[PDB]
């Protein structure tokens, strides 16, 4: 019975607010030139796990 | 005794999943990893083999018989195509994602790789079904006369195989997200045969 | 001979030789071997085999029902510099004809296999074996296409055929392939008068058949037939391994013979094998 | 079979005078100076008697009737003159076949060369015709000597009505007939003097003699591609020597040869047999003999359907309304095949059924560098009911039946039994190293193999219902169709190999209309551009082809390669049938439009910009592609800002250079025809492919 699985809960309360880059598409003509990665259904900033793994 | 009980759960993605798709020709400014979608419904699915192999290995990490008779075995004479027939999931809330404004049901995530010692990035555009997509899951446990009081041992395994898959990813590039998933509205009707429902629907939660 | 058995399939897999090719339909072997496996998962096996050996038992191959019932192309009936050659590349991907058009087809009308499914393939793997990278082909029906094994209606048959719809039909079951739902419907009379079993004048078989040895000579010199390949393995629960079958060749559906015949259920038991592995090859016909 | 020897050579040599005539031009008749030149070699009488008195002995009336059934001062006219086009001559440069030289693309500036350079032709004729034994052992080595040399010289070449067919094929197709006239007259059972049926009366045309047989090696596609990867080349070449051994053993069971043949390319093969009471049941017997051979080995993955058409000599001409029934000559044998492709495998081949080479063919894969192929017996790689097939080295003379030599016609054309199969030269590298060889010396280019699968569109249409636009008693001869079928077979089975000179690829089956090439991606497209541009010169472009290229990585399976480009030329068979399709189901450009408006118009000017500037790069290219993929009406204006903003950023010694780029880029972006936009969407892909560093 030596199979377990545990979770480190944390709270990423940051400072110097972060820019995890997202869609590097051809932006609008005077708008944001580099947006961040976002949840689709809420348009809120996310921190993806892949940006947490390689970093 | 002959019956066929059917699960009808609702797969909810707390983190948007990727199921790889198939090797096709990607152009320059195109998505490098498109998700597998049925050709007719240009909507995401979760293939039943993808649910099977993840549930097969997660229960193999616990129940190591009990596992072979639920998933089949080409060896082990009586355990060929054992007792479960899975099904490809489909979007249930395709009408309920829009009105929470979503213009296309699959988001495109941009990633890269920082090659070590040269520091030159290597970008990547992988396509993922968005979070509050809800997929319909149907697991079918078939009852014959060759069970003999094993229709409750085989539900502390399936309902525990769901619970293991709750806290593990479901398909694609896990350990980077992409699988925080939830099974919702568990119930087990008997669509064909004669068998009770209360002794296993009350086993839930 | 009795009522149609419309089946809404939704992502099935009917392989033919390999795993890399589904074929959008299934022979009568696929539906007869399914029912025997259902009747063995139940207790009612020998109740079906007495009905299977019975004279009145009928099956046919699967043909695409979307609005009305469709029929296979009658093989060998076409009875002007480039289109007569251009349409030969188009009336060779033409195989499934509407029942309201077969009488128009033998006198001349163009058709194109009004599309029923997207016969694609998906790539799959097993992650910790280093050599399992396989591909399963897939037929995926166009949201209203059904197949209708035409069969003689019975209480045992509806008991087993409604067990297939929650147990799948075809290949890669227990992975989400072949699971359907039934709609038993009355046969229209403009199809029902042409159904025969002992007719004698210019008939078309619409199932994979194999005649008796005296009759098999009779179907050769006048028949515009097409062969098949009934290889594969034998699905058993009393073997501990898997053996090949005996690999007979049947006459595919659409084999327009000059007259009807009588076919058997070919026993393809492997050498030193416990039970009997059968193969349905009883014919069922269609006038013109 | 003694008189069949002497009747055959003199049929080939009844117009050997006109190559000895027009080289060192005399004044007298050509039929006499043929045998005058011929009597100095071996002094044979009966062959020379066929040459002396065939234009005015019960042997030369067969030649006189068969010279009419061939077709009934000026250089050789082009076979693509009589079509749906009425302004071209394109007379052939009269040189010989070389196999290591460029094709003599026939231009209209070759009318005067009708006397001069024929002496270079007749010099080579003395080499092989002198030491010649005239048996049936060297029976095809003379057929080399006409197709390699007598090809591009004309026949009668006077102010006649034919004016178009060659002298090599006119020698073959007459000698194809004359043996079939012999077997029709012998199996009928009367030999009492030819003049009585041929010259005294002309009613020989009004009976169905010398029928047209054919076969079809079916299952030829699904056998090959359903299989570290060059083993497929030997598998596609094994079915060519099988496709010839069927065509040769059918002529061994008769008294005929490669003259009695019109086509063998890739499974299909046409013939001219003799409509006897004998040849119709030796076809049924050989079909029954060969199909049971395919069951014991290939288990109905392959099948050969011998169909035959009993046509008449009247239905081959141009005077009457026989072109309206000339398709029926091929159709009667084609209806029999299409009926025999349905009703296959008769009773006791199936009742007996209802109750290796997989390893052996691996040994043949290492025999592909050899060039001499032997018909041995019960040794290895069976190809017929008692024979086998091995690729032996120069150490030959080990129990041979046929010595199937390579594509030479010139180098190995000094030995005995010169039997020729023209297949697949320039297998440069192994298949798993065409991706890694896409980087140049500078080290830039993307590591991907790419595979061409093309075919010529209406080839069977233009073969049968071609030459059919000029009158009701129109030209439409079998000779005008045999030379057409020779011209395409001499294009694909020979000229493709020099188009693959050093183009870093491996041709697999340059056969009928099909070409299946696979190589490095840069030179697989340079091959295709130098494939049809050479072909439209060759065909006076009126009869086109369509290619499908698929770019794959290394170690993808060939069954995934050859299908995903096999169903990618099907998107090019549906555009207008004259179209390339690149890498995907879109990018299906018209082929003539692909070269003059993508590959040389735009891709040069995209190459000319970024290799003659400094400050732009792949970032500028990538944002042009992204604005080319979407194309809203908003992206027209949004691109007008993006290009004008970059004039402001350049260093003013490049601003007018960039201004000639953006006034030319924005020109093809904003249109209504939607044509030049996806062209430049593609032209940026092939430029950004070829500049990618590792
Ligand atoms: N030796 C060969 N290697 C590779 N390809 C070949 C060879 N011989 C023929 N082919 C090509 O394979 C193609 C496909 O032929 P297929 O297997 O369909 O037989 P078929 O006679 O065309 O059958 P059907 O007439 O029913 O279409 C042919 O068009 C031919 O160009
Ligand atoms: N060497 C040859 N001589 C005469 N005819 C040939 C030759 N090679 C090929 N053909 C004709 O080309 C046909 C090849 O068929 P294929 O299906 O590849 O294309 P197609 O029938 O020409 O038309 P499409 O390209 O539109 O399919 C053969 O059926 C044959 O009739
Ligand atoms: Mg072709
Ligand atoms: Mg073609």
């Amino acid at each position: 019975m030596t199979f377990a699985k545990i979770k480190f809960s944390a709270q990423i309360r940051l400072e110097t607010g972060l820019h995890i880059g997202g869609s590097d598409a051809f932006a609008a003509i005077g708008a944001i030139n580099s947006p961040v990665i976002k949840d689709p259904i809420t348009n809120l900033p996310i921190i993806p796990g892949s940006s947490l793994k390689g970093k | 005794t002959f019956a066929k009980i059917k699960f009808s759960a609702q797969i909810r993605l707390e983190t948007g999943l990727h199921i790889g798709g198939s090797d096709a020709f990607a152009a320059i400014g195109a998505i490098n990893s498109p998700v597998i979608k049925d050709p007719i419904t240009n909507l995401p699915i979760i293939p039943g083999s993808s649910l099977k192999g993840k549930m097969r290995t997660l229960l193999a990490k616990v129940y190591n018989d009990i596992l072979s008779r639920l998933f089949g075995n080409s060896k082990d004479k009586r355990f060929k195509m054992g007792r479960l027939i899975f099904r490809d999931a489909f979007l249930s809330n395709a009408d309920e994602l829009d009105s929470l404004g979503v213009r296309s049901y699959t988001e495109v995530k941009f990633e890269n790789t920082i090659d070590r010692i040269t520091a030159e990035a290597n970008p990547r555009q992988i396509e993922r079904a968005i979070r509050n997509s809800t997929f319909d899951f149907e697991l079918i446990y078939e009852i014959t006369d060759e069970n003999e009081n094993q229709v409750e041992e085989d539900f502390k395994v399936i309902r525990d195989g769901l619970k293991l898959l709750e806290l593990d990813y479901l398909g694609g590039s896990g350990s980077r997200g992409y699988g925080k998933v939830a099974f919702e509205n568990l119930k087990a009707t008997t669509v064909f045969g004669n068998y009770d429902v209360k002794t296993l629907n009350e086993l839930l939660t | 001979t009795y009522k149609l058995y419309i089946m809404t399939f939704q992502n099935a897999h009917f392989g033919s030789g390999t795993l890399d090719s589904s074929k959008l339909t299934f022979s009568a072997d696929r539906i007869f071997s399914a029912l025997v496996l259902e009747a063995l998962k139940m207790g009612k096996l020998d109740a079906f085999l007495a009905e299977a050996n019975q004279d009145k038992f009928t099956l046919t191959d699967a043909f695409p029902f979307q609005f009305g019932p469709f029929l296979p192309k009658p093989i060998g009936y076409p009875k002007d510099v480039k289109e007569v050659r251009r349409q030969a590349k188009l009336s060779k991907k033409l195989q499934f004809l509407a029942l309201e058009n077969v009488d128009d087809y033998l006198n001349g009308e163009l058709f194109e296999n009004e599309e029923h499914a997207v016969i694609d393939t998906v790539t799959k793997n097993q992650p910790h074996k280093d050599d399992n990278l396989y591909q399963v082909a897939t037929t995926r029906f166009s949201n209203d296409t059904s197949l209708y094994v035409i069969a003689n209606e019975s209480d045992l048959l509806n008991e087993l055929m409604s067990s297939l719809q929650y147990s799948g039909l075809g290949g890669k079951r227990s992975s989400g392939f072949g699971r359907f739902e039934l709609d038993i419907q009355n046969i229209p009379l403009e199809l029902s008068d042409r159904l025969t079993k002992n007719h004698s004048d210019k008939v078309m078989s619409l199932t994979t058949a194999l005649p008796v040895d005296a009759d098999l000579e009779e179907a050769m010199e006048d028949g515009h037939y097409l062969l098949t390949k009934s290889s594969g393995f034998a699905f058993s629960h009393a073997t501990n391994e898997n053996y090949r079958k005996q690999d007979l060749y049947k006459f595919a559906s659409g084999s327009t013979f000059s007259k009807t015949f009588e076919g058997q259920i070919v026993d393809v038991r492997p050498l030193d094998f416990p039970h009997a592995v059968l193969n349905y090859a009883k014919p069922l016909f269609f006038k013109l | 079979k003694k008189e069949k020897i002497d009747l055959f050579y003199g049929a080939l040599l009844h117009n050997i005078g006109k190559v000895i005539q027009r080289a060192t031009g005399e004044r007298k008749k050509h039929a006499l100076v043929g045998a005058d030149w011929f009597d100095e070699i071996a002094d044979n009488q009966v062959i020379s008697d066929q040459i002396r008195y065939h234009m005015a002995d019960h042997l030369a009336y067969i030649t006189y009737i068969a010279d009419n059934i061939a077709s009934g001062y000026t250089n050789q006219a082009d076979i693509f003159n009589v079509f749906g086009a009425q302004t071209d001559k394109r007379y052939f440069k009269p040189t010989v076949l070389n196999l290591k030289s460029k094709p003599n693309f026939a231009s209209a500036t070759y009318e005067p060369f009708s006397k001069g350079d024929y002496a270079a032709i007749a010099t080579r004729i003395k080499n092989e015709l002198a030491e010649f034994e005239f048996n049936q052992v060297q029976i095809d080595s003379l057929l080399n000597l006409f197709e390699a040399t007598l090809s591009f010289v004309p026949s009668s070449t006077n102010t006649k009505e034919i004016a178009d067919i060659s002298l090599a094929d006119h020698s073959r197709l007459t000698a194809a007939f004359a043996l079939a006239i012999y077997d029709y007259l012998e199996d009928k059972g009367r030999h009492n003097y030819k003049e009585d049926l041929f010259t005294k009366v002309s009613a020989f045309y009004e009976e169905e003699a010398f029928l047209l047989a054919s076969f079809d090696l079916s299952g030829i596609q699904d056998f090959i591609y359903n299989i570290a990867a060059k083993q497929l080349k030997a598998r596609s070449l094994y079915l060519d020597f099988m496709s010839e051994y069927i065509a040769d053993s059918l002529l061994d069971k008769l008294g005929l040869n490669r003259a009695n043949m019109l086509y063998v390319g890739g499974g299909h093969a046409y013939f001219v047999l003799a409509n006897t009471e004998k040849t119709v049941e030796t076809l049924v017997q050989f079909e029954k003999d060969f199909n049971q051979f395919l069951l014991a080995n290939f288990q109905t993955r392959l099948y050969v359907a011998f169909g035959w058409g009993s046509f008449a000599a009247k239905d081959i001409m141009s005077e009457l309304n026989s072109p309206e029934s000339y398709r029926q000559v091929y159709q009667k044998a084609s209806r029999m095949i299409s009926k025999k492709k349905i009703s296959r495998y008769d009773y006791q081949t199936l009742m007996l059924l209802n109750r290796d080479i997989c390893r052996g063919l691996y040994q043949f894969s290492k025999e592909i560098a050899h060039d001499h192929f032997i018909i041995t017996e019960n040794e290895g790689l069976p190809i017929g009911p008692n024979a086998c097939l091995k690729g032996v080295a120069f150490e030959k003379l080990s129990q041979e039946a046929f010595s199937r030599v390579y594509v030479k016609n010139d180098y190995k054309a000094g030995t005995v039994k010169a039997t020729h199969v023209f297949v697949g030269d320039y297998q440069c590298d192994e298949i798993y190293n065409y991706a890694a060889l896409s980087k140049n010396e500078n080290g830039l280019g993307i590591k991907r193999l790419a595979v061409v699968r093309l075919d010529v569109d209406d080839l069977g249409a233009a073969f049968m219902a071609g030459f059919s636009q000029q009158g009701n008693g129109q030209y439409s001869t079998l000779s005008r169709s045999a030379t057409f079928s020779r011209s395409m077979s001499l294009f694909f089975k020979v000229y493709i190999n020099q188009f693959a000179s050093d183009k870093k690829l491996s041709i697999i089956y340059a056969g009928g209309d099909d070409v299946f090439a696979i190589g490095s991606w840069q030179d697989i497209i340079a091959f295709t551009v130098e494939l049809r541009e050479n072909f439209i010169k060759w065909t006076n472009g009126k009869l086109t082809l369509s290619a499908g290229i698929g770019l794959f990585a290394d170690k993808t399976p060939i069954s995934l390669m050859a299908h995903q480009t096999g169903e990618l030329e099907e998107a090019a068979k549906g555009n207008e049938k004259d179209s390339i399709s690149l890498f995907s189901s879109d990018y299906t450009f018209k082929f003539d439009r692909f070269i003059t408006n993508v590959y040389d118009d735009k891709l040069e000017q995209i190459r000319y910009f970024f290799n003659h500037q400094d400050e732009r790069g792949k970032n500028f290219i990538y944002k042009l592609i992204e604005l080319l993929r979407n194309h809203d009406r908003m992206n027209m204006a949004r691109l007008a800002y993006y290009l004008t903003r970059l004039e402001e950023l350049t260093r003013e010694t490049d601003r007018d250079k960039f201004k000639t780029f953006k006034n030319l880029f924005y020109s093809w972006y904003t249109n209504k025809n939607d044509k030049d936009r996806k062209e430049a969407e593609l032209a940026l892909l092939l430029y950004i492919y070829e500049i990618r560093k590792d």
